[PDB]
């Protein structure tokens, strides 16, 4: 079977350069043209270029021209994608691409090569708990993770006891750093009855801090 | 280069559903169109190649269709995996270009969002900082407003937002707004109150605190 | 021995078509046998010649037959910031056809086809193609496995390496037992020649109309080379599979070069990887040995024999003269694992600019002796020069030395009768195999049947 | 004593003569019974036979044209001889043999057409260059050795059809070099440019206005040339009575029959002119490339010595082609053929330095062998043909031609020829097997058995349907 098994995630900081890979699994790399694409929430699909492994000939973009550099080696059977001059604005994820029969087709991706260009030294997060003010049936709980770097980060409620009726939402990149919030829903009789806890892990930095909401 | 204008940015149906993705150009391409799916936090398939060609592997409830500059995809009776990301690509012309993508949401009732609204924690006011949060869970459609306001006044600088997928159980959304001051600026006035505008409601919901007061 | 030569059975195609030039048999899904004859100057839609290719089915009478219809139309696609052409005038659709399962091949080697990007273009070169077709279903395929998109100006910047503009795809064509297409193209690496392999069912599996440039993944091509004994050797003049290397899950393909080594001529043995095995070199510089290649078992030992046809090969006689009259040469294949050697047996034709060995046909075993034979064709040869088709019978040390029955060309002078031949079928179920005998300067194809032996 | 003539015991006059050439008959009436008539001519006379009655042919030969060999081939509406005797009369009875002779010159100051046939694809430019002078340079080096030179000029590059040319875009038709940064000629196949003439300037000013073309593929269809510059007499303009040199210049491998299939062509070679009023090669794009045996039938058909002037990286090529076609030549052609003046001398040299002699239309029952005389007085046993020769040289052949028993027809003549050469020594054979007494036999004669025999040579044979 085809298969694009492009490399790990990439964290570097912004003046520096990064190179992405994208190894053929099941078939010669020089069999047809392999392509680079880049891919933003905001700006959506943008094709970078393209190479053609069995001589190493390429197309860019005239936008990607200078940061961009697409090379190949038959011999490891994989392509690659050099960016240089790296800004908050390369920080996307990457994807190689090749056609299944036509030609100029765009038919097969690999997985996909996630790059974060940020100048952010490896912080830990701090965590706050998020207890209503001083009525109804249903109460709502929170916890605010603000500041942390890099991504990611885990949180759960009791030790992945209280699961249900949770919304963890998705972090949000603020001024270098990272902010992420959830929150948690049970019934009045529950809280503050029954000890609720916010337990939040950063890896990064080894930190695996643990605030019991209290109410007010 | 080529513009691929697709359309609509998203819609919102139901299992076994006949839907038409369409996607324009600003030149004719002479069928030189695939068509791509994107399942959520996943990479790429693709679906259509050369405008009617069927990738390998993909069910027959997937077609292509157009020609010129008019293109359309459509899925005959949708399955749950169908709701996902679809994005059009020309290759008539160097360099390749992309349509802006179209999202299938599932169809369901509107609901109205349980907004419930949060004070800084001591933690955080010891360290100088003061985050108000507001939380706005469980609702239908997807398009919401939030709006803070400082003493009745409007206030932008500085407010946080992020929002979720739709909800794997209740096909629902939900939203978390984050008004982040300084410690000082915080004790500066009384009243916080974020504003919900959906339309489940002609009246925007209201949920509010004064500082000191509990 | 015991073919019949008195109640022949004649098709025949239209005038100036060349109908004849190529034929195999062909077996329908139910077992029925028709006869697939090429017609590589037929008329197409703008009157111009294009080729076409005829399915006759089975007749004592013979007659007219009907045409197994191909999409003759020049094709253009404005794709990736270039135009592909395909150029379809003069491309001799029909200059050779195989039959394999329910499936006929059919091939136009001078098809021509160019690219345009801009002010440049790859040059409008005959990279030839290959058309496939399942007649009881209507399902259509093709194959060129030398079109690229690569501009002119690349070839002079990299010293014209791998240059498949001239392929000539399909000039020669064989299909193994299970089914894989091989292709010869003479003209391939500029002008050295090259092998093309794909599954057949992977060429309609892959092709889809309208596309013209797309990859077929499991096909496989042979490799330019530095080595000037290939230069203009045309190698992959003619091609024929067979066993050879004593492994039966292994398949060998037999490629000729009839200009190898400055016009020596010669004869590859390759597995499937295209590794060389053995070569026969030519005798006789200009006899195009290798012009033709048979693959069969003649002595009854089921190892595969080789047989190369040299249709130019220029007998010593008295006074230290020279006459053209065409030489056959038969290798026996020896027990185990060991080269093929000098040949068995040389068979040497007689009348002056024959052509003996252009073309040589396994027959099967025509007199049910147990073992098999042969037919040679002259197409010139004959006390008249109107052409001859020789039988040659199997036995234990190899092919006997004089024909066992030579049969007349029935058409007139410059019919070319036996240019082409296909043996070993047999196409009225009398339990004996027939031999189809091409005439391709009579528009005509004859069928001789075998009979119970006198 | 008795010999094989009596003790074969023959019954009539030709069955005697058949028994051995040394058996006499005697057909006179006043001879004993006992005596035998079928004995050696002197033990007949022995036996008072009369002379006029003694049937005893000689085998013989006596020449019938004995033209002196010509010391200058010059002058002359071609009344040159270059070999003598020019005919002969050979009488042979059964199973004998007689000798004869024949001499050979390589005469001095013999007419000579040259005709230049030049490659003309692209890497021959320089070369079009150096040969500018060539017409004058070769006249005042051949005036040293003919008072008679003709020369000529054609040119080819190979078949104008796909893959050979180049065929896109519309301007590369017009101009094959327009991708390059020149101009050269459209494509060619055969151009006839300069028919044999004496006027040498002719030659120099036609080369002047010639250019190259450009073609794909490294063998060119010079072969087709060849066979076009030998058919086309008319056009090409061969003399009857001349050498005639075709030189052949190319720097590449060729073109050779059944190559044509690559550019769909499978008409054999016609071996015919197709070369017309446009001195253009019609048959290129519809007719393949000549065969070497075709093109050897066609030299030796129009007496051309063919000249393979090629460079040093296909000699060893054009040497193998040579083999396979005798009586051509070899020389080494430099990369811009400013050698090409030696080299048509030196071929001239080693064309006239052998005499070869063929034999065209010996009857069956007939065998000659020959022994040979070259350099001086050095008699060959067993050979007929002498090399190493000199422009003037003359050598002679000792040749002895027996009959094999006695054929049905009386009166056969043969042609002893060398290779190349026009004259030629005709051989008119009578077989002398009857006996002349025959002619006045007597039919239903009653002497012999009352009418039912004929009387003929003095003896009686049974009529016709006994
Ligand atoms: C022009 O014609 C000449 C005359 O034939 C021709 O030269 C010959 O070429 C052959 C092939 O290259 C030479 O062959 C060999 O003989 C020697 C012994 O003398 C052997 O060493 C060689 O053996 C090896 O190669 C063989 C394959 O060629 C193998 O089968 C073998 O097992 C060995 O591995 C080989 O048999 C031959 O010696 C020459 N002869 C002369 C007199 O030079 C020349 O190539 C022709 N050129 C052109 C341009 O046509
Ligand atoms: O003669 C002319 O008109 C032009 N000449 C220009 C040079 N051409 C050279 C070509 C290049 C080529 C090698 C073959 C081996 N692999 C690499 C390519 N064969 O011959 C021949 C024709
Ligand atoms: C005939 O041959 C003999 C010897 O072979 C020779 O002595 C004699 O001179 C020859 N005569 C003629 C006329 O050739
Ligand atoms: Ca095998
Ligand atoms: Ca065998
Ligand atoms: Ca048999
Ligand atoms: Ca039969
Ligand atoms: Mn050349
Ligand atoms: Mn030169
Ligand atoms: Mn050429």
């Amino acid at each position: 079977e085809v298969q694009l098994q492009q490399s790990g995630a990439e964290l570097v900081k912004p003046g520096a350069s990064v190179k992405l890979s994208c190894t053929a699994s099941g078939f010669n790399i020089k069999d047809t043209y392999v392509h680079w694409v880049k891919q933003r929430p905001e700006q959506g699909l943008e094709w970078i270029g393209r190479i053609d492994p069995a001589n190493g000939y390429t197309k860019y973009d005239p936008k990607f021209q200078g940061k961009a550099t697409i090379t190949a080696d038959t011999s490891s059977n994989t392509a690659y994608l050099q960016l240089s001059s790296l800004t908050s604005e390369d920080t996307a994820v990457y994807y190689c691409v090749r056609p299944l029969y036509d030609y100029y087709a765009m038919d097969y991706w690999g997985q996909g090569t996630s790059v974060t260009v940020s100048s952010a030294k490896t912080t830990a997060p701090s965590v706050y708990p998020l207890a209503p003010v001083c009525t109804g049936s249903s109460v709502t709980l929170g916890c605010l993770v603000k500041g942390y770097f890099p991504e990611p980060v885990t949180l759960t409620w009791n030790s992945g006891s209280l699961s249900s009726g949770v919304h963890t939402f998705p972090a949000v990149l603020q001024s270098d750093l990272y902010t992420l919030s959830s929150s948690v829903t049970v019934t009045s009789s529950t809280w503050p009855s029954q000890s609720i806890t916010c337990n939040v892990a950063h890896p990064a930095s080894s930190t695996k801090v643990d605030k019991k909401i209290e109410p007010r | 280069d080529i513009l691929m204008t697709q359309s609509p940015s998203s819609m919102s149906v139901s299992l076994g559903d006949t839907v038409s993705i369409t996607c324009h150009a600003s030149q004719g391409i002479s069928s030189n169109i695939g068509w791509l799916q994107q399942k959520p936090g996943k990479s790429f398939m693709g679906l259509i190649y050369y405008g009617t060609n069927l990738v390998d592997g993909v069910p027959s409830r997937f077609s292509g269709s157009g020609s010129g500059a008019d293109y359309s995809l459509t899925i005959s009776s949708l399955d749950s995996e169908d709701f996902a990301d679809y994005y059009c690509v020309q290759y008539a012309q160097l360099p390749y270009t992309f349509g802006g993508g179209t999202k299938l949401e599932i169809k369901r009732a509107d609901a109205a969002p349980t907004v419930s609204i949060f004070p800084p924690s001591s933690e955080q006011l010891t360290s100088g900082g003061a985050s108000v949060v507001c939380f706005l869970n469980n609702f239908y459609p997807k398009d919401i407003n939030v709006k803070w306001k400082i003493d009745g006044s409007e206030r932008q600088n500085g407010v946080l937002n992020s929002w979720t997928d739709q909800d794997s159980k209740d096909s629902t959304y939900s939203m978390s707004s984050t008004l982040t001051l300084t410690k000082d600026e915080y004790e500066r006035h009384n009243s916080y109150t974020c504003e919900a505008t959906h339309k489940t409601s002609t009246s925007p919901i209201v949920k509010s605190f004064n500082r000191n007061e509990c | 021995l015991n073919l019949d030569p008195v109640q022949l059975t004649f098709y025949a195609g239209p005038n100036g078509s060349q109908f004849g030039f190529s034929l195999d048999f062909h077996k329908d899904s139910h077992g029925r046998v028709a006869i697939v004859v090429g017609a590589p100057r037929t008329l197409g839609p703008s009157q111009e010649e294009t080729g076409g290719v005829f399915l006759c089915p089975w007749r004592a009478e013979g007659g007219q037959c009907p045409s197994l219809l191909f999409d003759l139309r020049d094709e253009t696609r404005n794709v990736g910031s270039q135009t592909l052409q395909t150029f379809k005038a003069r491309q001799g659709l029909g200059a050779s056809v195989v039959s394999w399962s329910d499936v006929i091949v059919a091939c136009a080697p001078w098809q021509h086809w160019n690219v345009l990007e801009k002010t440049e273009e790859a040059e409008k070169t005959p990279v030839g193609s290959c058309f496939l077709a399942q007649p009881e279903s209507g399902r259509r395929a093709e194959y060129s496995p030398c079109r690229g998109n690569t501009l002119s100006r690349i070839y002079v910047e990299n010293d014209f390496s791998w240059d498949k503009r001239y392929c000539e795809a399909g000039f020669s064509s064989v299909v193994t037992q299970a089914g894989e297409l091989v292709l010869g193209a003479p003209g391939g690496y500029y002008f050295l020649g090259l092998l093309a392999q794909a599954p057949v069912a992977d060429i309609f599996s892959s092709y889809r109309p309208g596309i013209l440039l797309w990859h077929v993944s499991s096909q496989s091509l042979s490799f330019d080379s530095s080595n000037p004994e290939y230069f203009d050797g045309y190698w992959g003049y003619s091609v024929a599979v067979g066993e050879f290397d004593g492994d039966l899950n292994t398949t060998e393909y037999v490629v000729g070069a009839p200009t190898w080594s400055w016009t020596l001529g010669a004869v590859e043995i390759l597995d499937s990887y295209y590794q060389r095995l053995h070569r026969l070199r030519g005798e006789q510089m200009a006899s195009y040995f290798g012009h033709s290649v048979a693959v069969t078992d003649v002595n009854g030992d089921g190892r595969h024999d080789l047989l190369v046809g040299a249709p130019l090969y220029m007998e010593s006689r008295a006074d230290r003269k020279l006459a053209e009259v065409g030489r056959v040469y038969l290798f026996l294949q020896p027990r185990g694992p060991h080269a093929l050697g000098a040949p068995s047996l040389l068979l040497t034709g007689t009348q002056l600019y024959g052509r003996f060995g252009s073309a040589i046909a396994p027959l099967g075993d025509l007199d049910r002796d147990g073992y098999n034979d042969i037919a040679v064709a002259a197409p010139y040869g004959g006390p008249s020069g109107r052409g001859q088709v020789l039988v040659f019978l199997g036995q234990s040390e190899g092919l006997r030395s004089r024909p066992s029955q030579v049969l007349d060309s029935p058409f007139p002078t410059g019919s070319a009768f036996g240019f082409s031949l296909r043996g070993a079928v047999d196409i009225d179920d009398n339990g004996y195999p027939d031999l189809i005998v091409g005439a391709y300067g009579a528009n005509q194809v004859a069928v001789y049947r075998a009979q119970p032996v006198v | 004593g008795p010999n094989i003539c009596t003790t074969r015991g023959v019954s009539s006059c030709q069955q005697c003569l058949a028994v051995s050439p040394m058996c006499a008959w005697c057909s006179d009436e006043a001879l004993p019974l006992g005596s035998p008539r079928c004995d050696l001519k002197e033990n007949l006379l022995k036996d008072n036979c009369a002379p006029e009655s003694i049937e005893f042919p000689v085998s013989e030969a006596r020449v019938l044209e004995d033209r002196p060999l010509s010391d200058k081939g010059s002058g002359d509406s071609s009344q040159v001889t270059q070999v003598s005797p020019q005919r002969i009369a050979l009488r042979l009875r059964p199973d004998d043999s007689k000798n004869f002779s024949i001499q050979v010159r390589q005469v001095e100051d013999y007419p000579v057409d040259i005709y230049y046939l030049m490659d003309l694809s692209y890497s021959m430019k320089d070369d079009l260059w150096s040969i500018q002078n060539l017409g004058t340079k070769l006249a005042t080096q051949m005036r040293k050795l003919t008072s008679n030179l003709r020369i000529g000029f054609g040119a080819f590059v190979d078949k104008p059809v796909s893959p050979y040319m180049y065929i896109s875009p519309p301007e590369a038709l017009e101009n094959p070099c327009y991708d390059m940064k020149t101009t050269c000629l459209p494509m060619f196949g055969y151009k006839h440019v300069l028919t044999l003439t004496d006027q040498v300037t002719r030659f120099n000013e036609e080369v002047k206005k010639q250019s190259v073309s450009r073609n794909r593929d490294a063998p060119e269809g010079g072969f087709d040339a060849i066979m076009q510059a030998t058919v086309c007499d008319e056009k090409i303009g061969w003399r009857n009575d001349a050498s005639h040199l075709l030189v052949f210049t190319t720097d590449a491998k060729t073109h050779i029959a059944l190559d044509g299939r690559l550019a769909g062509i499978v008409q054999p070679n016609d071996g015919q002119c197709h070369v017309g009023s446009d001195n253009h090669y019609s048959a290129s794009t519809t007719m393949d490339y000549p065969s070497l045996g075709l093109m050897t039938e066609k030299l030796s058909q129009k007496n051309i010595n063919l000249i393979f002037a090629v460079t040093e990286n296909v000699v060893n090529l054009y040497q193998n082609y040579s083999e396979l076609i005798p009586g051509t030549t070899v020389g080494v052609l430099s990369m811009d053929s400013s050698n090409v003046l030696q080299l048509i001398v030196d071929a001239y040299g080693k064309i006239r330095s052998k005499v070869e002699l063929e034999v065209r239309d010996l009857p069956e029952e007939l065998s000659l062998s020959f022994n040979a005389t070259c350099l001086n007085n050095e008699v060959i046993p067993g050979l007929k043909s002498c090399m190493g020769l000199k422009i003037g040289d003359t050598v002679s052949f000792s040749i002895e031609a027996k009959v094999r028993g006695c054929p049905q027809e009386k009166e056969k003549s043969f042609t002893i020829k060398p290779v190349g050469f026009k004259d030629s020594l005709i051989v008119q054979v009578t077989f002398d097997c009857d006996c002349a007494c025959q002619a006045q036999a007597e039919p239903n004669s009653h002497r012999c058995n009352n009418g039912n025999g004929t009387f003929e040579c003095g003896v009686c044979r049974c009529g016709p349907g006994w």
